[PDB]
C-alpha cells in the first residue's frame, strides 16, 4: 500500500462570461497563444489566452457546435456540430473550405490523427466514420457499439481508436482493419469520457459508476477509482498526472494519476443571474504548459483556474 | 458505398491539397523545443501592465421637485451580465426598442 | 346573453370532459355562446372553486379595509379575499347600505 | 401567386353543408354528451323510449329533451317516495 | 428604502462578490478584430 | 443523408434535445425501477415548455429533484434558443432582408408572448414591492392640482343628467365613431355582426342605450376582460385591444359627453396639442410663426440664446397609479364617474392562454384613453412649467388666451420659458435665456458634474439630415448650456413619475455662434435661419 | 436622505399632512420530491423567481408496526390493535386515549345491532374523547385495513377529523363505516367477549349500548404510536444532548 | 424515483405602503 505522492492544488483565477449559449468545448491553440470555446450558441470564439479579450467569433454552424479542434501541424479549425456536419476552416481566409458530411445523426465527438491526420467522428447514430481530410471522404465507418458513442480518442499507440459510449462499453478499435478488437464492458454506467495518459501507455475513463484505467493494448483493467461518481463529462490528465475530473454537478475532483489518490475536491461557484442546475461541466483542459485549467460550464461561463501555489505538504496533507 | 454511380456536385474534387504549419505558423519543430510557460507569465504579466423695488425669485423656483437626477449613473450595472434572457439588459433594450 | 340551467350542464359536462383550455370546442356545442362568453360564464359563475359561502367576520373585515384603503378595483380585490369580484363588489354595497 | 401560403382547402372534399345538418349533429354529440353522464351516473332511472323520448321511472316522468331529464335531478323527493 | 423603482430592478449580486474579488472577472464581448484579420498569419 | 434545411430547424433541434434528454436521463437511474416512465418524464417537460409558454406555474410535486433541475436545465436552453430567435429574426425583418408571412407571425406571436410575461412580471413586482410614486410626492402633485383647479374657477362635469339636450347629439357622434369602423362591410365574423346587430338596436333604440349607459355609470364597476393583439410596423408593435361592444358603446357615448362638457367648461388650456382646429401642418406654420413674431428674438449680441427643446414623457402610461388617479378624478368628475375610470382599467389582459390582470398601466383601447391622457400631460405641463407660468400662459380664466398669444412682451421675458406646446407628450419648448443666467446655469450643472476633460460636447445628439453647414456648431459654450437646460428640465421631473432622455431629446442653441435654429415637429424637420443671419 | 430632499416650495396642508402620517406612524424531513416554488417561479413571472431548488419537509407518526391495547372492558380482557400503517391518526388517538384514560375508565360509547361496537370514549356518545393533539384526530379509513371483518377495530367518527377516543370494533362487514370513520386496526384478543358485547343489548336511539362494553383500564400490551412519540423524543434527545 | 403520471391541462401579499399611501391621500 503505498503513500501516494503531492500534486499541490488549483485556485480559480479568471472567469469568463460573454457566450448565450452554453460552452460545449474548449480547444487551445497548441502554440499556447489563444484558445477557443465552441458554444451551444452555435458560436466558434477565438479568445485570448493570456488578456482574455474576445479575439474573434463565427457562426455557421446550423445546430450546436459539439466539438472544436486546431491541427496541430496544418493551419485548419475542424468544427463538428449537431448538424450531422463537420467544417474545416482555413484560418488564413477565416472561412469554411471543407465539408464532411455523411452521419446519418449529430455527431457528438471527433479527433484526428496526430501524424496519420485522418478524422475520426462519433455520432448519435451510434458510429463513428473516418474521414480523409482533403477528399472528405469517410473512408471508414466504425460500428459494433449499440448506444450513441460519447467519446473517441485517436492516438498513435495500439490501439489507435478508442470509442466511449453510452451502452456501458469502451470498444479498442485495429484502425487498419476499421475493426474493434477490445470490448470493455465493466463500466456499469455510460462511459462518457476517456483520458490518455502521454507516456504510460495507459488510460482512464470517467462514468457514473466509477472511474477506471486500463493499460494499452489489451485494455489490461489497472485500476478502479472510486469517488467523483456523478455523470462524468470531461477529464483531462496533465504532466504531472495531476487528474482532473469534471461531472455534469459542476465538481472538479483532481487525483494522483498512479495512485488514484483524490487530493482535492472544489465545487465552483455559477453566474450571478444563474440557476443552481447551470452547473455542468462540458470540457476540461489543460494549457499546452500545464499551468491553466479550462473548464467550460453550463452557466455559460468559463473557468480558469491556475495552481493553488502556496500550498505545502504539511497544510495540505495526503491522506493513507 | 464501393457500387454507386451518382454524383453530387459537392462531390466533385476540389481543395485537394493539404497547407500545413510553417515555422512562422507555430510548426511543431518548434513546438517542441518552445517551452509555453515562460511565455505564458510574461504574457499575462504584459497584459496585466497594460490593463492600466420689486424683486422675484428663482425663474426655476416654481417646481416641486428639485435635484432628481442625483443619483443617476448607469456604469457597471448594464455590464453586469446576467445570464437569464428574462432579466437580460439588452433583452429589456430589446423590448423597449421594438415595442412602442 | 340568457344562461339557462341545460346550457349550465351542458357547460359542466363540456369541461368536465374536454378539460379547461379547449373553449372552441365546448363552443361548437353551445349554439349561440361563444368561447369567451362560455369562459366567462365557467370561470366566473360555474366554477366550483369559487367561493359560493356567505362572509366571515374575518371576510368581512378584509372586504371592508381593502375597499376603504385601495378604492374600486374588485379584480385586484377579490383573489386577496378568495371571492370573486362580483361578490365582492355585492357584499361591499351591502355592507355600505347596513352601514347607511 | 402565394401556393404555398394558400388557405386550408383540399380537392374532393364537397364543402360546409347546410345549418340544418350541423344542428342535428350537435344534437346528436349532445346526445352522447348526455349518454356519457348517463353511463357515469349508472342510473337505471334513465330509460328510452319507442319513440324516442326520454323516461324517468323513478318519477315516471317523460322527457322530449335530454336537459329535461338532466335538470330532473322534484325528482329526489318521487325517488325517495318510490323507495319506500 | 425611498422604494426601489421597476426602471433598475437590480435583481443577483455581481459577479465579483459572487466569485470573489480574487478571481479576475472577465465579462468580455465583441471581437477584437474584424473578420478579414487572419487567425495565425500567412507568410508574405 | 438529408441535409437539415431551413423547413426541417425545430424539428430536428426539438429532436437532438429530445435525444439528449434521453441520453441525460438514462444516467442517474441506479439498480431496480422497472417504471422508468420516459415517456411521464416527456409529459412533464412538454407539459412544462409549455406553462413557461403559457407563463404558468408549473410544478408537480411528485418529481425527483436532479430530474426536475435537468428538466429546468433543459427548459432554460430552449427559453434561451427561443428569445435569441426572435431577437434574430426581429433584427432581419427590421431589416426587411427575410420576407415571410409564417416568420412574421411566429416572430410577432413569440414577442407578444415575451412582452405579456414582462407585463405580468411588471404587475406583479410593482403590488408585492409597493407604490414606485412614494407618498409625499403624489400628496403634493394633488395639492398642486387642488391650487390649479381653484386658480382656473373650474365648475366640475357632473354626472350625466338624464333628460340632456344634445344626448341623442353625442350618440349620433358616438355611432359615428363605432360605425366607422365597420365601414367596409365585409363577410365579418360572428362577433363583428353581433357588435353591428348591437349598434343597430342602440340606432333603433336610444333612450334604453341611455338609461343602460347612466345604469353602468351609477352601477356597473365590474367588466369583461379584453383581449390584445398587435400590428407589426417593421420596426416596432403596436398594440389593439378588445373590449366587450356594449362597453364600447357606453365608453363612446361618455367619451364624447365628457368631451363636449370639457370644451362647455373650457377645461384644455390651447397650448394643449393635438386641437381639433388646426392640421399638424398649420400647427408647424403655427409654432414657426410663434417664434418668428417674438420681439427682439434674433439679437443674440449680448448673450439671449435661443433653446429650442423637443423631448418626450417616455413611460407616461405604465406608471399611473390608479388610486392615485381616482383621487386625482374625483376633483375632477362625480365620483361615481371617477370610480368607473377605476375600475374600467382594472381588467384582464387576455391573448389566448396569456391572463392577467392590468393593474398600474394604462390602456389605450379606451375611448376617454385620449382626454384622461390629455389631462395627465396637462398636469404634467403643471408640474414642469409651474403654476404661475402657466397662468402667464392662459392668461386669466375669464379672458384666456390662444395657443400662441400672451398678455404682453413683459410677460413672455418675465421668465425664460418664453413659448410651449405640447403633442400628447412630445414637449416643444422655447427659450430665450440671458448670459448670466446661462453662466449661472452652467455653474451648477458643473457644479453637480464636474467634467475636466470637457467630455460633454461628445454626448450631444444632432440633426444627421442636414448638412454640417446646416448642423447647429458643436463648441464648448452652447454644447453645455444646451446640457444644462436639459439637467434643469430632469431635475424638476421626478423618476417616480415619468422620466426624459437625452437620447430621446433634441436641444439646439440658437446664438451669434451658430445662426440656425434646428426642430422636428410632427414629420417635419425645420432649421430656421434670420434673414440678419 | 430626507424626506424633503428631491423637494421645494411644500404646502401648509401638505405639511400637516405629513405631520399627521408621522403622527399616526432537517435530518428526518428530506423528502427528496422538492417543493414547486422554484419550478413554478420559474415557468412563470408572476412570483418571486427562486435560483436554488428547495426540498420538501416531511416526523408524521413515524411508527412501528400495529400496537396492541388490552381494554379491561365488561365483557373481559378484550385487546384490540390499532395499526398506525393503517391509520396513524386514529393510532394516535387511540394510544392517547389508553394514556390520558379517555379509554381507560371509560365506557362504551356505541352498539349496533350486531354491526359495530364503539368503546374507549369517556363521553359515550359514538366519537367523544380526546385524541393525540386535543382536538379529535383526522379520520380516514386504510384499504388494506379497513371497516370490514370480525373484530375489525375503526376509530369511530361522524366524519373526518372527527375520530378522539371511540374505537368501533366491527362484528360484521360493512361499508357506512369505511371512508367515514378511521380504521385503526382490527382486535387481537377478546373475540368472544368483542362478539357479545356487539350482541349485547343496545337502544338504537343513539345506537348505544344498555350493556356497555366499558374499558376500566388498556394494558399496552404493544403500542405503535406511543412508540412514535418515543422514537420522536429519541429524535429529538440525540439533538438536544447538543443542542439542547 | 417513483414517478407520478404527469396530467395535462391541455388534453399572495400586497404591500401595506399602499395603505399608508391612500391614508395619506385621504388625509
Amino acid at each position: 500500500m503505498p503513500k501516494p505522492q503531492w500534486h499541490p492544488p488549483w485556485k480559480l483565477y479568471r472567469v469568463i462570461s460573454g457566450h448565450l449559449g452554453w460552452v460545449r468545448c474548449i480547444a487551445v491553440e497548441p502554440g499556447n497563444q489563444w484558445f477557443v470555446t465552441g458554444s451551444a450558441d452555435r458560436t466558434i470564439k477565438i479568445w485570448d489566452l493570456a488578456s482574455g479579450k474576445l479575439k474573434l467569433s463565427l457562426t455557421g454552424h446550423i445546430s450546436t457546435v459539439r466539438g472544436v479542434i486546431v491541427s496541430t501541424r496544418s493551419p485548419y479549425l475542424f468544427s463538428c456540430g449537431e448538424d450531422k456536419q463537420v467544417k474545416c476552416w482555413d484560418l488564413e481566409y477565416n472561412k469554411v473550405i471543407r465539408h464532411y458530411h455523411g452521419h446519418l445523426s449529430a455527431v457528438y465527438g471527433l479527433d484526428l490523427h496526430p501524424t496519420i491526420d485522418v478524422l475520426v467522428t462519433c455520432s448519435r447514430d451510434s458510429t463513428a466514420r473516418i474521414w480523409d481530410v482533403r477528399t472528405k471522404a469517410s473512408v471508414h465507418t466504425l460500428s459494433g457499439h449499440t448506444n450513441a458513442v460519447a467519446t473517441v480518442r485517436c492516438q498513435a499507440a495500439e490501439p489507435q481508436i478508442i470509442t466511449g459510449s453510452h451502452d456501458t462499453t469502451i470498444r479498442l478499435w485495429d484502425l487498419v482493419a476499421g475493426k474493434t478488437r477490445v470490448t470493455l464492458t465493466n463500466h456499469k454506467k455510460s462511459v462518457r469520457a476517456v483520458v490518455l495518459h502521454p507516456r504510460h501507455y495507459t488510460f482512464a475513463s470517467g462514468s457514473p459508476d466509477n472511474i477506471k484505467q486500463w493499460k494499452f493494448p489489451d485494455g489490461s483493467f489497472i485500476q478502479n477509482l472510486s469517488g467523483h461518481n456523478a455523470i462524468i463529462n470531461t477529464l483531462t490528465v496533465n504532466s504531472d498526472g495531476v487528474l482532473v475530473s469534471g461531472a455534469d454537478n459542476g465538481t472538479m475532483h483532481l487525483w494522483d494519476w498512479r495512485t488514484g489518490y483524490n487530493f482535492q475536491r472544489v465545487h465552483a461557484a455559477v453566474q450571478p443571474g444563474s440557476l443552481d442546475s447551470e452547473s455542468g461541466i462540458f470540457a476540461c483542459a489543460f494549457d499546452q504548459s500545464e499551468s491553466r485549467l479550462l473548464t467550460a460550464e453550463a452557466d455559460k461561463t468559463i473557468k480558469v483556474y491556475r495552481e493553488d501555489d502556496t500550498a505545502t505538504e504539511e497544510t495540505h496533507p495526503v491522506s493513507w | 458505398s464501393q457500387l454507386s454511380k451518382q454524383y453530387s456536385s459537392r462531390d466533385l474534387p476540389s481543395h485537394t491539397k493539404i497547407k500545413y504549419r510553417q515555422t512562422t505558423q507555430d510548426a511543431p519543430e518548434e513546438v517542441r523545443n518552445r517551452d509555453f510557460r515562460r511565455e505564458l507569465e510574461e504574457r499575462e504579466r504584459a497584459a496585466a501592465r497594460e490593463k492600466n423695488f420689486k424683486v422675484k425669485r428663482r425663474w426655476d423656483d416654481d417646481v416641486v421637485f428639485k435635484n432628481c437626477a442625483k443619483g443617476v449613473d448607469d456604469q457597471k450595472k448594464d455590464k453586469r451580465f446576467v445570464n437569464d434572457t428574462l432579466r437580460s439588459e439588452f433583452h429589456k433594450k430589446f423590448m423597449e426598442k421594438y415595442i412602442k | 346573453g340568457v344562461w339557462r340551467n341545460t346550457e349550465d350542464e351542458i357547460l359542466k359536462a363540456a369541461v368536465m370532459k374536454y378539460g379547461k383550455n379547449q373553449w372552441s370546442r365546448i363552443a361548437s356545442l353551445l349554439h349561440r355562446k361563444s368561447a369567451k362568453q362560455c369562459k366567462a360564464r365557467w370561470y366566473e359563475w360555474l366554477d366550483p372553486s369559487i367561493k359560493k359561502t356567505e362572509w366571515s367576520r374575518e371576510e368581512e373585515e378584509k372586504l371592508l379595509h381593502l375597499a376603504k384603503l385601495m378604492p374600486t378595483q374588485w379584480r385586484t380585490i377579490a383573489p386577496i379575499i378568495g371571492r370573486t369580484a362580483a361578490q365582492c363588489l355585492e357584499h361591499y354595497e351591502f355592507l355600505l347600505d347596513k352601514a347607511a | 401567386m402565394d401556393f404555398q401560403h394558400r388557405p386550408g382547402g383540399k380537392t374532393g372534399s364537397g364543402g360546409v353543408a347546410s345549418s340544418s345538418e350541423s344542428n342535428r349533429d350537435r344534437r346528436e354529440r349532445l346526445r352522447q354528451l348526455a349518454l356519457e353522464t348517463i353511463d357515469i351516473n349508472k342510473d337505471p332511472y334513465f330509460m328510452k323510449n319507442h319513440l324516442g323520448s326520454y323516461e324517468c321511472k323513478l318519477c315516471l316522468t317523460l322527457h322530449n329533451n335530454e336537459g329535461s331529464y338532466l335538470a330532473h335531478t322534484k325528482h329526489q323527493t318521487n325517488l325517495a317516495r318510490r323507495a319506500a | 428604502m425611498e422604494v426601489v423603482l421597476h426602471e433598475d430592478k437590480k435583481y443577483y449580486p455581481t459577479a465579483e462578490e459572487v466569485y470573489g474579488p480574487e478571481v479576475e472577472t472577465i465579462v468580455q464581448e465583441e471581437d477584437t478584430q474584424p473578420l478579414t484579420e487572419p487567425i495565425i498569419k500567412p507568410v508574405k | 443523408a438529408k441535409t437539415v434545411t431551413k423547413q426541417r430547424v425545430e424539428s430536428h433541434f426539438d429532436l437532438e434535445l429530445r435525444a439528449a434528454v434521453m441520453h441525460d436521463i438514462l444516467d442517474m437511474m441506479p439498480e431496480g425501477i422497472k417504471q422508468n416512465k420516459a415517456r411521464t418524464i416527456l409529459q412533464h417537460l412538454s407539459e412544462a415548455w409549455r406553462c413557461w409558454k403559457a407563463n404558468i406555474p408549473w410544478k408537480v410535486p411528485g418529481l425527483p429533484t436532479p430530474i426536475e433541475n435537468m428538466i429546468l436545465r433543459y427548459v432554460k436552453a430552449k427559453a434561451d434558443w427561443w428569445t435569441n430567435t426572435a431577437h434574430y429574426n426581429r433584427e432581419r425583418i427590421r431589416r426587411g432582408a427575410t420576407v415571410d408571412k409564417t416568420v412574421c407571425k411566429k416572430n410577432l406571436g413569440r414577442l407578444t408572448r415575451l412582452y405579456l410575461k414582462a407585463e405580468q412580471e411588471r404587475q406583479h413586482n410593482y403590488l408585492k414591492d409597493g407604490p414606485y410614486i412614494t407618498a409625499e410626492e403624489a400628496v403634493a402633485v394633488y395639492t398642486t392640482t387642488v391650487h390649479w383647479l381653484e386658480s382656473r374657477r373650474f365648475s366640475p362635469i357632473p354626472f350625466p343628467p338624464l333628460s340632456y339636450k344634445h344626448d341623442t347629439k353625442l350618440l349620433i357622434l358616438a355611432l359615428e365613431r363605432l360605425k366607422e369602423a365597420y365601414s367596409v362591410k365585409s363577410r365579418l365574423n360572428q362577433s363583428q355582426r353581433e357588435e353591428l346587430g348591437l349598434i343597430e338596436q342602440a340606432y333603433d333604440n336610444p333612450h334604453e342605450a341611455l338609461s343602460r349607459i347612466k345604469r353602468h355609470l351609477l352601477t356597473q364597476r365590474a367588466f369583461k376582460e379584453v383581449g390584445i393583439e398587435f400590428m407589426d410596423l417593421y420596426s416596432h408593435l403596436v398594440p389593439v385591444y378588445d373590449v366587450e361592444p356594449l362597453e364600447k358603446i357606453t365608453d363612446a357615448y361618455l367619451d364624447q359627453y365628457l368631451w363636449y362638457e370639457a370644451d362647455k367648461r373650457r377645461l384644455f388650456p390651447p397650448w394643449i396639442k393635438p386641437a381639433d382646429t388646426e392640421p399638424p401642418p398649420l400647427l408647424v406654420y403655427k409654432w414657426c410663426q410663434g417664434i418668428n413674431n417674438l420681439q427682439d428674438v434674433w439679437e443674440t449680441s449680448e448673450g439671449e440664446c435661443n433653446v429650442m427643446l423637443e423631448s418626450r414623457f417616455e413611460k407616461m402610461y405604465e406608471k399611473i397609479d390608479l388610486t392615485l388617479l381616482n383621487r386625482l378624478l374625483r376633483l375632477i368628475v362625480d365620483h361615481n364617474i371617477a370610480d368607473y375610470m377605476t375600475a374600467k382599467n382594472n381588467v384582464v389582459i387576455n391573448y389566448k392562454d396569456m391572463n392577467h390582470t392590468n393593474s398600474y398601466g394604462i390602456i389605450r383601447g379606451l375611448q376617454f384613453a385620449s382626454f384622461i391622457v390629455q389631462y395627465y400631460g396637462l398636469v404634467m405641463d403643471l408640474l414642469v412649467l409651474g403654476l404661475h407660468r402657466a397662468s402667464e400662459m392662459a392668461g386669466p380664466p375669464q379672458m384666456p388666451n390662444d395657443f400662441l398669444s400672451f398678455q404682453d412682451i413683459a410677460t413672455e421675458a418675465a421668465h425664460p420659458i418664453r413659448l410651449f406646446c405640447r403633442y400628447i407628450d412630445r414637449i416643444h419648448i422655447f427659450f430665450r435665456f440671458t448670459a448670466d443666467e446661462a453662466r449661472d446655469l452652467i455653474q451648477r450643472y458643473l457644479t453637480e458634474h464636474p467634467d475636466p476633460n470637457n467630455e460633454n460636447i461628445v454626448g450631444y445628439n444632432n440633426k444627421k439630415c442636414w448638412p454640417r453647414d446646416a448642423r447647429m456648431r458643436l463648441m464648448k459654450h452652447d454644447v453645455n448650456l444646451g446640457r444644462a437646460v436639459f439637467w434643469d428640465i430632469k431635475n424638476r421631473l421626478p423618476r417616480s413619475v415619468t422620466t426624459v432622455q437625452w437620447e430621446n431629446s433634441f436641444v439646439s442653441v440658437y446664438s451669434k455662434d451658430n445662426p440656425n435654429l434646428l426642430f422636428n415637429m410632427c414629420g417635419f424637420e425645420c432649421r430656421i435661419l434670420p434673414k440678419c443671419r | 436622505q430626507d424626506p424633503s430632499y428631491y423637494l421645494k416650495n411644500t404646502n401648509a396642508e401638505t405639511r400637516e399632512t405629513l405631520q399627521e402620517l408621522y403622527k399616526e406612524f432537517d435530518k428526518l424531513n428530506a423528502a427528496h420530491y422538492s417543493t414547486g416554488k422554484v419550478s413554478a417561479s420559474f415557468t412563470s413571472t408572476a412570483m418571486v423567481p427562486e435560483t436554488t431548488h428547495e426540498a420538501a419537509a416531511i416526523r408524521y407518526q413515524f411508527v412501528k408496526k400495529k400496537g396492541y391495547v388490552r381494554l379491561h372492558t365488561n365483557k373481559g380482557d378484550l385487546n384490540l390493535e390499532l395499526h398506525c400503517d393503517l391509520t396513524p391518526k386514529t393510532c394516535e388517538n387511540f394510544i392517547r386515549l389508553c394514556k390520558k384514560h379517555y379509554y381507560d375508565g371509560t365506557i362504551f360509547h356505541r352498539s349496533i345491532r350486531n354491526f359495530v361496537i364503539q368503546g374507549g370514549d369517556p363521553t359515550g356518545t359514538g366519537t367523544g374523547g380526546e385524541s393525540y393533539w386535543g382536538k379529535p384526530f383526522k379520520d380516514e379509513f386504510r384499504p388494506n385495513l379497513s371497516h370490514t371483518g370480525r373484530g375489525i377495530l375503526s376509530m369511530a367518527n361522524s366524519g373526518p377529523n372527527s375520530n378522539r377516543s371511540q374505537f368501533f370494533i366491527t362484528f360484521r362487514s360493512c361499508a357506512y363505516l369505511d371512508k367515514k370513520h378511521t380504521i385503526f386496526g382490527r382486535v387481537v384478543g377478546g373475540f368472544d367477549v368483542l362478539t357479545a358485547m356487539e350482541n349485547v343489548e343496545s337502544d338504537p336511539k343513539t345506537d348505544r349500548p344498555k350493556e356497555e362494553i366499558r374499558i376500566d383500564a388498556t394494558t399496552v400490551f404493544v403500542d405503535p404510536y406511543e412508540e412514535a412519540d418515543a422514537q420522536i423524543a429519541q429524535e429529538r434527545k440525540t439533538q438536544l444532548k447538543v443542542a439542547p | 424515483w417513483k414517478i407520478p403520471p404527469c396530467i395535462s391541462n391541455w388534453k399572495v401579499h400586497i404591500n401595506e405602503n399602499f395603505a399608508k399611501l391612500a391614508e395619506a391621500l385621504y388625509i
